[PDB]
């Protein structure tokens, strides 16, 4: 509930904005042979054995 | 003094501007460039002009 109006109407968040389970960030998008994929990129620690 | 403090904090800062063509952009969007807003002070001058 964001603000209650005079006229009994409630102003919900649902109304004021669209709401979705979504990406924390939409910069990086990954595709494996065109098929959509998400990935893990491992960089080696300083000195440890590969 | 407290007002002087506030004033300075206020008129002198960098601020989280954002981005034109942010992520995710809309289908076909074709211009992508950064926003620059309030920039921190440079002169002895700009501080008088507060």
């Amino acid at each position: 509930l964001l603000k209650v109006n005079q006229d009994g109407s409630r102003v919900l968040l649902r109304d004021v904005a669209k709401i979705e389970l979504g990406g924390e960030n939409y910069d990086i998008i990954a595709e494996f042979n065109g098929q959509p994929a998400s990935g893990l990129g491992i960089k080696l620690a300083t000195g440890a054995n590969a | 003094p407290v007002d002087v403090i506030t004033a300075i904090k206020a008129q002198n800062a960098q601020v989280a501007a954002g981005q034109l063509g942010g992520t995710p952009p809309v289908k076909g969007q074709q211009l992508n460039a950064s926003i620059i807003a309030q920039t921190r002070l440079t002169s002895t001058e700009e501080f008088g002009k507060i």
